[PDB]
DNA sequence: ACACACTCTCCAATTCTCTAATCACTTAC
DNA sequence: GTAAGTGATTAGAGAATTGGAGAGTGTGT
C-alpha cells in the first residue's frame, strides 16, 4: 500500500519545501484580491503535485487539513514556528 | 397451495367496458381467499399470487361500484381489500430487509401496491363508501348504533389511510415538476366526492375520539406532497402575460445555446507540437516541465489534474438527501387544496390537536408522531404566510409556553436516540428529529408574527411573555450548539443541516433584539441557581468554534443551487465573526478560499451591470472584502498557517 | 390489533372458469394449473362429441379411425369447427394469443383420446 | 497470449478505555 | 481576599472492529 501521511508531510518534500516555494511570492496589496488568490492557489497546486503526484489537488489539500490534527505534525509546527 | 388461489381468483366475474358482471358465489370465493391469506407463511405465497393477478384493480373496486351489491357482499369485499392494501413493512412485521434475498421479496410486494393506485382515480368509489359512513354517524343516534357497522366503518377509515399512504410509480413514465402528480388525481376524485366534509364533521365531535388520530393521519397524507408557499398565494392568471413570459423564457434558452456553441468551437486550435516550461521543475532529476498542447500562457497549465481519479469516502459516511415528490401543481388543484386547508382550520384543528397530543406519544405505532409534527408545521406556516389574521383564534391550542416545552422534550429524546443507536434504527429516529426541529422553527416565527402584527394588546402581552421565556431559559439558548456538535452525516440528512442553519439564524436575530432593547441583562445559570450578567458578544463567540464552522464551509459549496434565504443565513453567520467580533484570522482558511475561487469563476461570465444584478452578489462582495483584508499584510508563514484550522492560542500567537 | 380487525372466527350451472379470462394477456394465465386442466377436459369433450351441422356423424372420431388405419400420428382440426357455436369459442379465442402453451395441451388431450380407442398405438 | 474476473490479505480509520498531567475550584488562614 | 492542595476534566495511547483497495492467479477466447 501507499498513502500520504505524517512522514511525507514532515519530510523534505513537505512544509519546508512549500516555504521555500513561497519565498519568491510577493503580491501587490493594491491589486485585485481574486487575482492575487488565483496566483497563490496555483503555487499550492504546484507544491502538491511535486509532493504527491497520485492525487488531485483538492484531495491533497483535504488530506493535509485532516493530518494537521496529529500530534507529530503539531510538534513539527511548534518547532517550525521558532 | 397456489392452485387454490388460482381457482378462487378467476371465479368472481368479468369487467365489460362500463359494467362489471358478477357470479353468484363471490361471497364464498372471497371467504376462501381471506382463509388462504390468514394461513400464508413467511414466503407470502398467496399474497404474492394475489398481487400477480391484480385483484384490487380488476375485480374488487369495480365490484364495490355495483348498485345491486348487498350488505354482506360489500362487507367481505372491504375486508379483503383492506388486507390486500396493507403496507409492505407491516406485512413483514416491522423488520426492514436485512438480506439480498429478503430485499427481493420486499420489492415484489412493493411493486404490486404501486401498480394498484390508479384504480382509485374515480369519484364513484368514494361515493359508494360515503353512504356507509353517513348511515353510522349522521342517520343513527348514539343510543342505537350497531357494533357490526362500527367495525365496518373502522375498516373503511383504515382503508382510506392505506390508500393515501401508497408510494409513487416510476414505471409509467417520467413527469415534469410543473404539472399535476398522479397523487393529485386521487385527491381530485376524493374531494369531488365530498367525503372530506363528513370526515371533518366526525373529527369535530368530542365523543368519537378513537377516529381522531387516523383522521389526522389522513389529512397529513393528503398534504404530503405540498408546501405552504404553493397554497398561500391566491391564484390568478392572464393568458396574454403567460404568452409573453414563455416567449422570453425560450429567448433566454436560445441565446444561451448560441453563445455556448460559438465559445466552444472558437476554443479549438489546429496543429500541435510539444513545449518546455523553463522554470518549473519535474519529478525526475534536472528536468523541466513538458506539455503536449499549444498552451496560450503558462498560468493555463494544470499539471494534468483532469486525469487523476478522485478519492471517495466509504459507503457508511457519504451524505444523503431525502426526496419528497414536490411539484407546482395546476391552479385547479391548488384552489381546491386552499379551500380544504381553510375549512380544516375553521372546523377541526383545535379539537383534533387537543385530542391527539394525549395519545400520539403513548401509542406503539411510530408514524403518527411524524404526521403530528408535519401537520403543525404546515398549518402554522400557512397562517403566517397567508396573513389570515382572523384565523389566529382557531389555532390557540399551539400558542402557549407548554407547546415550546413539550416540543423541546420530544426533540431532545429523538436527538439522543439517533446519535447513540446504529444503522437504519438511527436513521429512523433522526427522521423524527428533523420534523420536530421544523415544527420548533415555525413556533418561533409565528410568535414573532403575533407580537408584531396582532391588534389586541392582551394577545401581544401573551406572545411577549413566551418570547421572554424562550430568551431567558438556558435549555432554549444552548440548543443549536448542542445539536451541531452531535451532527453526523452517517445518520442525519442534508435537509436536517439546512433546517438547523435556518433555525439558528432566526433564533439569534430574536436574542439580538431582546439584548438591544435592554430586556435581557441578567441570566439565571445552574450550579442551586445564580444570576450573572449576559453579554451578546460572549454568546456569539461560542459559534466561532471549529466544530461549528466546518459545516458552514461544507454547505457553502452548494451556493449555485441553494435558496437565497440559505445563502443569506450562511453569509450573515460568517459576517458576524468577520466584522462584529472583528476576528478574521479564524476565517483565513484554504477550504473557504476554494469556495471564493468557484464564486469568482462563476462571476467572470457576466458584464459589470449583470454582476450587480445577480443574486450571488452578496457572497461575491463578502469574498472581496475578506480577501483584501487577507492580502493587506501577506506573508509566507501566514500562507502556511492557512492550511490548518486554528485554535484560540494559535489565533493569539499568530496575531501577536 | 390489525389481525383482530381483519380476521374473524367465521373464516375457520357451475362457474365457467374460462369465460372470465377474455380480456387478459392470456400468455400469463394459461400457465395457471386450474385453467390448463379445464381446457384439457373440454377439448377431449369436443373431440368426442362434435357434430357437423346437417350430419349425424362424430367427425373427429371418424378421422381418428381413418388415421389409425394408416398408422399416422398427426390429426388435423378445423378452426371453423373450433369457433362455431357447438365448438369451444374460449379455446378458439385463446389459441392465436398463446400457441406454444395451447398446442401442448391439445396434443396431450388428443393422445389420451387415441390411446383409449386403440391400446396398441403405444407400439 | 491476452484480457477479464474473482478471491484473499493487509492496512488504515474509528471508537472505547485507561492513565497522566494541567487547570480550576474549594478550603483555610 | 489570596495562596495552596485536591479533584475533575482533557489529551494521548493502546487495542479491537469494519471495510475497501490492490495484486495475484486462473480461465476463456
Amino acid at each position: 500500500r501507499l498513502a500520504l501521511n505524517e512522514r511525507i508531510l514532515t519530510g523534505p518534500k513537505g512544509i519546508s519545501a512549500l516555504r521555500e516555494t513561497l519565498k519568491d511570492f510577493k503580491p501587490n496589496p493594491k491589486d485585485d484580491p481574486y487575482a492575487n488568490l488565483e496566483k497563490l492557489m496555483k503555487k499550492y497546486a504546484y507544491w502538491g503535485h511535486l509532493m504527491f503526484p497520485k492525487m488531485k489537488t483538492e484531495d491533497v489539500l483535504n488530506r493535509v487539513e485532516t493530518l494537521g490534527t496529529r500530534r507529530q505534525v503539531k510538534v513539527f509546527m511548534i518547532k517550525h514556528r521558532l | 397451495m397456489n392452485v387454490l388461489v388460482q381457482g378462487a381468483v378467476h371465479a368472481l366475474g368479468y369487467y365489460e367496458d362500463g359494467k362489471y358482471s358478477r357470479e353468484p358465489d363471490c361471497y364464498e370465493s372471497i371467504r376462501d381467499l381471506i382463509r388462504y391469506l390468514r394461513e400464508d407463511g413467511d414466503d407470502h405465497t398467496a399474497r404474492i399470487e394475489c398481487g400477480r393477478h391484480n385483484l384490487v384493480e380488476q375485480d374488487l373496486v369495480p365490484m364495490v361500484k355495483c348498485e345491486d351489491l348487498t350488505d354482506d357482499e360489500f362487507d367481505i369485499a372491504i375486508r379483503l381489500m383492506v388486507n390486500l392494501c396493507q403496507p409492505a413493512i407491516s406485512t413483514m412485521r416491522g423488520k426492514p430487509p436485512a438480506d439480498r434475498d429478503q430485499w427481493k421479496m420486499y420489492w415484489e410486494l412493493e411493486e404490486n401496491l404501486r401498480r394498484a393506485k390508479t384504480a382509485f382515480s374515480d369519484a364513484h368509489f368514494f361515493t359508494a363508501i360515503k353512504k356507509r359512513i353517513d348511515n353510522y354517524f349522521i342517520d343513527t343516534e348514539y343510543e342505537d348504533r350497531d357494533e357490526r357497522l362500527r367495525l365496518v366503518v373502522e375498516r373503511i377509515v383504515l382503508l382510506i389511510k392505506y390508500v393515501f399512504s401508497i408510494n409513487p410509480d416510476t414505471s409509467e413514465g417520467r413527469r415534469t415538476r410543473i404539472e399535476d402528480s398522479s397523487h393529485d388525481r386521487v385527491i381530485i376524485a376524493f374531494l369531488e366526492s365530498g367525503i372530506d366534509k363528513t370526515l371533518m364533521h366526525i373529527a369535530n365531535q368530542p365523543r368519537e375520539k378513537e377516529f381522531h388520530v387516523t383522521i389526522l393521519d389522513i389529512f397529513a397524507l393528503i398534504l404530503k406532497e405540498q408546501t405552504a408557499e404553493d397554497l398561500a398565494t391566491k391564484s390568478e392568471e392572464v393568458s396574454t402575460a403567460e404568452q409573453k413570459k414563455t416567449e422570453e423564457e425560450f429567448r433566454k434558452i436560445i441565446e444561451n445555446h448560441v453563445v455556448k456553441e460559438t465559445q466552444k468551437r472558437k476554443s479549438f486550435s489546429r496543429f500541435g507540437g510539444s513545449y518546455t516550461i523553463k522554470g518549473l521543475k519535474g519529478i525526475s532529476a534536472n528536468s523541466s516541465q513538458v506539455v503536449f498542447k499549444p498552451i496560450q500562457n503558462v498560468e493555463k497549465h494544470n499539471f494534468l489534474d483532469d486525469r487523476k481519479a478522485k478519492k471517495r469516502a466509504p459507503r457508511n459516511r457519504r451524505p444523503f438527501e431525502i426526496d419528497t415528490n414536490s411539484h407546482f401543481a395546476s391552479s385547479e388543484v391548488r384552489g381546491m387544496l386552499r379551500d380544504m386547508v381553510i375549512r380544516i382550520i375553521e372546523t377541526c384543528f383545535n379539537r383534533l390537536m387537543k385530542s391527539s397530543k394525549t395519545t400520539v406519544f403513548v401509542q406503539v405505532q411510530k408514524t403518527s408522531q411524524i404526521n403530528y409534527f408535519f401537520l403543525i408545521k404546515f398549518v402554522l406556516r400557512f397562517v403566517r404566510l397567508s396573513r389570515q389574521d382572523h384565523l389566529l383564534e382557531r389555532i390557540s391550542e399551539c400558542i402557549g409556553v407548554e407547546a415550546f416545552h413539550e416540543n423541546n422534550v420530544q426533540l431532545t429524546e429523538y436527538v439522543e436516540n439517533a446519535t447513540t443507536l446504529k444503522g437504519v434504527e438511527a436513521k429512523s429516529h433522526g427522521l423524527k428529529a428533523q420534523y420536530a426541529l421544523g415544527a420548533y422553527n415555525e413556533l418561533v416565527l409565528l410568535h414573532r408574527y403575533i407580537y408584531e402584527h396582532a391588534k389586541e394588546e392582551n394577545e401581544r402581552k401573551f406572545a411577549k411573555r413566551a418570547l421572554e421565556h424562550i430568551v431567558n431559559v438556558e435549555e432554549y439558548r444552548e440548543l443549536p450548539i448542542f445539536i451541531i456538535k452531535k451532527f453526523s452525516s452517517s445518520v442525519l440528512s442534508n435537509n436536517f443541516l439546512r433546517e438547523l442553519v435556518l433555525t439558528t439564524h432566526h433564533y439569534m436575530k430574536l436574542v439580538e433584539r431582546f439584548v438591544k432593547t435592554g430586556a435581557l441583562k441578567k441570566v439565571t445559570k445552574k450550579v442551586k441557581v445564580e444570576e450573572i450578567d449576559f453579554q451578546f458578544d460572549s454568546y456569539v463567540c461560542k459559534f466561532s468554534n471549529v466544530d461549528v464552522l466546518k459545516w458552514y464551509v461544507f454547505l457553502l459549496n452548494d451556493f449555485s443551487k441553494n435558496s437565497t434565504e440559505l445563502n443569506q443565513a450562511l453569509v450573515k453567520m460568517l459576517h458576524r465573526i468577520a466584522f462584529d467580533l472583528k476576528l478574521p484570522i479564524k476565517l483565513y482558511q484554504v477550504s473557504l478560499f476554494q469556495v471564493f475561487s468557484k464564486v469568482n469563476e462563476h462571476f467572470t461570465h457576466l458584464s459589470k451591470d449583470l454582476r450587480k444584478s445577480s443574486r450571488l452578489y452578496e457572497l461575491y462582495q463578502f469574498g472581496f472584502h475578506l480577501l483584501k483584508k487577507f492580502f493587506s499584510k501577506f506573508t509566507g508563514d501566514l500562507a502556511i498557517e492557512a492550511l490548518f484550522w486554528k485554535g484560540p492560542r494559535e489565533c493569539f500567537e499568530i496575531e501577536n | 390489533d390489525d389481525d383482530a380487525l381483519m380476521y374473524e372466527d367465521g373464516d375457520s350451472i357451475p362457474v365457467d372458469i374460462l369465460e372470465n379470462i377474455r380480456g387478459r394477456t392470456i400468455r400469463d394465465h394459461v400457465s395457471d394449473e386450474a385453467v390448463a386442466k379445464e381446457i384439457e377436459r373440454r377439448f377431449k369433450n369436443f373431440l368426442r362429441s362434435f357434430h357437423e351441422p346437417g350430419n349425424k356423424q362424430t367427425k373427429y372420431i371418424q378421422m381418428i379411425k381413418s388415421m389409425a388405419a394408416d398408422n399416422r400420428e398427426s390429426l388435423e382440426v378445423s378452426f371453423t369447427d373450433l369457433s362455431d357455436d357447438n365448438g369451444e369459442q374460449n379455446i378458439s379465442y385463446f389459441l392465436p394469443e398463446a400457441p406454444n402453451e395451447m398446442l401442448a395441451i391439445m396434443d396431450r388431450a388428443a393422445t389420451e383420446v387415441v390411446m383409449n380407442m386403440y391400446p396398441f398405438y403405444s407400439r
